[PDB]
């Protein structure tokens, strides 16, 4: 699994492959690990999938929950602490996951959660089997003053840069991009085609 | 709650009797969607008026109206919501509008049988879009269930219906259905009171729910 | 706790009336700010003066003053607080404080239903800022929420809405807003009577939650 | 235990009626103390006077005298000995014995909403030293609270307030504070009825509770 | 079990209308030791007199007899055995018979409230030897704890007692003690009645529970 | 079951007044045994007299004969042999027949209080062996126990007990005592009325329990 | 730990050592291992300490709850069968002991009970580390003609010789008769330090 | 740990050390071990903290129950009948201490309880892994004829030569004398000072 | 982890750093480990991160629903008492965590909390796997006749020496004093950064 999130000026830029895998074996070459909570809010899964999967659900419908009932939506602060809440009531039964939250609450966020609760902010985070590989990459050609395309081709140099060292990872790239102005935008395939093939990449 | 020699619930009759007190109310489906408008009497200037909904939403899709006791009626939206959700995270999606109306007409049904407690003295109208396209519900305090094509609640039931099976025809466009839900709630009122500006939603089939703001309300009067 | 034949529920209109025998209270919305003023009728000498709380935290952010039973009032209050802790600890903040009240109002719901159990004969008025800002509730009985702009609950109330339905205006300054609560809490008084120092709690956008001392409310008699 | 149509409970009412009918108790705060004083009516002399304790030690800084029905009495003095463990266990320490009054007062409101229990027929009055210093009050059969400076419970309430808002001053010492609360104790009685030796018990800041032995009694009278 | 409009509990007043129909008991205290005497008026032939047990043992210091309804008298005094048990288990031995007496008397007084049970019948006199000495003790059917020197209780209490505040005093030996009670228990008969031989118990301080055999009862009527 | 002003409990009274419509039943303490004596009157032929038991054994040394109403006779039948096989698993033997019937009687006086439940309408007579002997008891729907050494339940106790406090005596012989058991039984019935083969069963120390046969009653007529 | 029981005609003798060892470290040089839980019963534990402890502050309340009831003491059987539908309710949980129950009930009895509840009779038995020495002794020199005072030299012989070989073992006897004539009776330790200085040991 | 109870006629002389250790790593210079648990009663704790500080504050507030309840003090015997009840209800999910109580009530007593409720009077007792240093010099050095102040130059001794041979003790020594006459003395650090300046004790 | 808690007269000050670390990979550069639970008081959490920021959010519940209703500040022995319940009530299914917890209440106090409930008062405390090396510092370097200028630099110098010793600790430190006059006073990153510069440290 592979998978980051970027925080830019008023942007949040969070991606992933799609290679779900069965100890050595390529179950299945397109999966779904980016998905859209709320308007301005998307996680992003790495771990098992079931649990994963169920939480998503979970997610979708506490913050739906909490939008109807509020009339505004949640602080991305107040989604990381329900999910830090949620993992840490069981920790002995546990789900057995890792995830990254990102949003827009007047200010853009990335919080990364483990296994058992723990909520940290950072601003630039990435969860999966090819993390140190994108860890690597965003040591050296990260920089807060970036525009968001310059961001988007961050993020698919990085996640390149893992599927090229890790087995586990590979796949089509699913890139979105939230902002306020234009909300949660799942940028199209044929877009990260062009840039994959625009910077010399083989995918 | 017992029966009556009659064959009639006694308890039931003073919860309509309740019913009968409460805000009129209508619902009106037109060509691929439906209305729901509410009437916003609020008397004095001291109340907020960027907080009254009187048009509660249970789903992006799916959008009740309430009429009778408010407190009732603010535990049976959340019931609503509640449920909604339960269906969202069991299944995936709202398949059918009617199956969220029988659960909360179920639970407003067990409270008309068993002795420890009273039934709720509130009528609501469900509304929205799902795979049967638009579709629009009545529950009865009794937790009965009706599906409609137009419908009102409230003290100025009557006289909306008895508007309704004269003035209403089938496939209307949207501002059309919204003018005549307008002189309906303007044939339910009594000479002197004019409306200050209601609440009207209205949905579409593919698009998601979209209450109407005020200067649009104040130029569809 | 069941309907009359009139559609009435009886429990909640004789709560009514243990409601019109409490203190008068004032809730009224200023230029980014919220007002309480509460009436303190010590009529002992013996009375310690120093630990009579009118008006009650649950929040450093949100306050409520209460009046009618005043045992049910303090358990209201507790459970308000409570409430207030669990959405800090399962959220991080406290949003909104309309689903505090509606977590109050919805307990307050529960006894009118089930036969084991009597109605509180308390009205509460909620007050504080959220991310809405400034915001103002009034709480009925039958757990019924208004949100309001100047509210008077207890004994003297129609005297001070009929004061404020008059002579309120909008967006008052704080030491205006406070001189029109302390005349309007005179115009509930009759002639015999005059105000020894009641109790004022004021809070501005941004800031916490200030209380006025003694002598700043007896310059502002 | 429900309303009446003029907003009261019938039952806290008939519950004061009972309560009005137990022994005459003073509180009265000095200078750095709390006094209780009660009466000690022995009308035989088969009665035991070793054990006759009027005045209930909760706490070796925290003392209550009750009024009203003596087995009601004996079960809320048990309440406030454990919940006042509670919180030297939960704690380390008593920091205010107004919590402690609010748990004993929480258990005796909740008799008066569930049907299946009457209310306690008991009035008590809670005295001690906590960070706070001196602190003296009241608990009324409804559940309610008041913090004090002089009381008095029991059958001749109104005598010895009455001689209390007249006859007390602030800061006295301990012997004028005890000769003050015998003499508004003689006030109580009529004539023919002389004191037998009553109860008193004294706590001051710093030091713990100190009830008095006999032929101090005796020569206070 | 409700309050009465003068303050009153019925149900605990037609207890002791039910307690006003039980054999008569004395209970005296005599130099470091207690007697309990107790009529023992056998109407036929045919009752096995080898298992007449009217006083009967709590512990072999802690003895109790009762009056009332006997059924309920079996029942209060087998929760009496048991709950000095589990004083003994848990702290080793029992130190004070006052708190034996407050766990039956808060067994009576639990079913003074709650209202799906009625109140026992029976009035109970305990009596032992504890660490303060001898102790005597009366409860009362509201579940209400006096220390005596000197008791009655049954059908002919007031001749007993009226006895005993004019024929009592302080310090007597065993022999007097029990003389002095005989003809108490005489004196409560009216003419035409004799006493067939009562039941006679003592315990002096140290030994322990000494209940009197025929023979000696005989010689001391 | 609740108190009557008297101090009497109704349920109960009527519950005896249930138990006087029941078979006559004598039991009567021999010389080393004990008698059950109990009327058999069958009056269709259509009744199978193989298995008509009026005398219920309870455990091979201990049995019972019950009058009143016969389904509550069963149920305490029952109740009392699974008491006395829970007896004999955690002992190993049933020392003493007085707790069985103590556990059975409070069995039958805990329905004497709680509301929900009637009364038993049924008096029993248990009788047996164990190691103080032979032992006769008598159990009162009130749950009252009284040790005899002869007695009668039913509708004509008076009789048998009026002929049994002049015609019996101590220490009789098995023959004479049933003998005397048999004409009691016939001065209870009134003219016209013959007795049909009663059901006789008697045990002596040492022995099991024995119950007669046909024959053997028939010669005992 | 040793403990003797000894049934002789209309006469019960019971005895033990004082010594509490923590797994070679004498940490109590007087316990107290011999109980009177009735009038004319006396129990005797060995194992560990506390549930040892439990179970005697139990059986004195239930067996004066038994007196008190039914005005005639338990029998000795019930008292091993009480104590063995006790001890085998938990059976996995259990209390670690070893008890012997002797008495009188117009017969005497000694009664050895188990850790899981099993309750056998015999004519002398003996619980502790230091039971197969007081058996060797109980083996070769008793007899059921003897008198109580042979019955007390012999017990005094038993527990001195598993006392000079068993190093749990140690520490004063305690010796108590249980007669019908004069009850329980504890004997004093003048006696008992007479009755070993007479027959030529030193404890 | 280091602790020590001694019974003296009329006096009951508890003390220990102070230092709180992990695993070798002297985390707390200043602990308190001796706490007092009614106006003539003292009890000392040893073993894990948390258990031992939840015993504390539950005996203080038993004790003080009782106190009010009873107008009279528990008995020690109650005290250590109490502690053996609540230690050995838990059995399997156990608190890892090990107490002594001490006290007067018309005699001085000093009991020692273990992890799993067994109560043991005795003359003089000492718990901690200090333990058999403590018990060397007071199988030598201890006399029952000794009066309070060589009692607690006694103490003083056994707990200094407890801290030279054991590493997870040392520190400050708290005594509290408690008699009939003056209660519970928690000496003070200038006499503790006074007398181990005085033996001849640097520490 | 690195965390201090130092007394001095009339201040408290306790200080971090900052790294989250997964078994040698450092996943965030920027924690937070120094909370404020009261007006006067505030808690330094250690161990796993998860249960370490529940206990932060319950503690902050419970001291703040303690103020409004009591109207007076929990005193800080009862906060470590109220956390040595709550810690101590699991036991078994542990908190992993260690805190510190530092206030005034007309004193100044730091008290040392474990995984297990044991709640211990000192005059300077630390906690964390950096703990030896400030340990090390402080032993060498304290005084309670110290500024608080002298105390910051101290910590500052404690913590760095940790952290050039320790891997599982480092980046910017957070330095919070607590006074009565100033209360709750988070030092600005300006002049933490001032002070590591000055002192001649480069972190």
């Amino acid at each position: 699994t592979t998978t980051v999130g970027i925080t830019l000026k008023d942007a949040v830029i969070m991606a992933t492959e799609r290679r779900v895998t069965m100890e050595n074996f390529i179950m299945h070459k397109n999966g779904k690990k980016l998905f859209q909570i709320d308007t301005y809010t998307g996680m992003t899964i790495a771990g098992l999938v079931g649990d994963a999967q169920v939480l998503v659900r979970y997610m979708k419908a506490e913050l739906e929950l909490y939008r109807l009932q509020r009339r505004v939506n949640m602080p991305i602060e107040a989604v990381a602490t329900l999910l830090s809440n949620m993992l840490n009531q069981v920790k002995y039964m546990p789900y057995m996951v890792q995830l990254l939250v990102g949003g827009i609450d007047t200010a853009p966020h990335v919080f990364s959660i483990d296994a058992a609760g723990g909520s940290v902010e950072d601003i630039y985070a990435s969860t999966g089997s090819g993390s140190p590989f994108v860890y690597g990459v965003l040591e050296s050609q990260y920089s807060e003053k970036m525009t968001v395309d310059e961001g988007v081709d961050l993020v698919i140099r990085a996640i390149s840069a893992a599927k090229q060292r890790d087995s586990a990872s590979g796949g089509m790239i699913d890139v979105a991009v939230i902002t306020r102005k234009d909300g949660y935008v799942q940028l199209p395939t044929d877009q990260i085609e062009s840039r994959i093939r625009k910077l010399g990449l083989i995918l | 709650t017992v029966f009556s020699p009659d064959g009639r619930l006694f308890q039931v009759e003073y919860a309509r009797e309740a019913v009968k007190k409460g805000s009129t109310a209508l619902g009106m489906k037109f060509a691929n969607g439906v209305l729901l408008i509410s009437d916003k009497k609020v008397r004095s200037r001291l109340i907020e008026q960027n907080s009254i909904e009187k048009i509660q939403l249970i789903d992006d899709y799916v959008a009740a109206v309430t009429s009778g006791l408010v407190a009732d009626a603010r535990v049976l939206v959340d019931f609503a919501r509640i449920s909604a959700q339960q269906e969202k995270v069991t299944y995936g999606s709202l398949v059918n509008i009617e199956n969220l109306v029988k659960r909360v007409a179920d639970q407003m049904q067990q409270y008309t049988q068993y002795g420890g407690v009273r039934p709720y003295g509130v009528s609501l109208i469900f509304a929205g879009i799902d795979q049967i396209g638009p579709r629009l519900f009545d529950c009865d305090p009794a937790g009965t269930i009706n599906e409609y094509k137009a419908t009102a609640i409230g003290s100025g039931k009557d006289a909306v219906v008895s508007f309704l099976e004269r003035e209403y025809k089938e496939n209307l466009p949207e501002k059309e259905a919204v003018t005549l839900g307008i002189k309906a709630l303007k044939s339910s009122l009594e000479e002197g009171e004019e409306l200050k500006a209601p609440e009207i939603a209205s949905i579409t089939v593919g698009n998601k729910y979209r209450i109407y703001d005020q200067e649009e309300v104040k130029k569809f009067l």
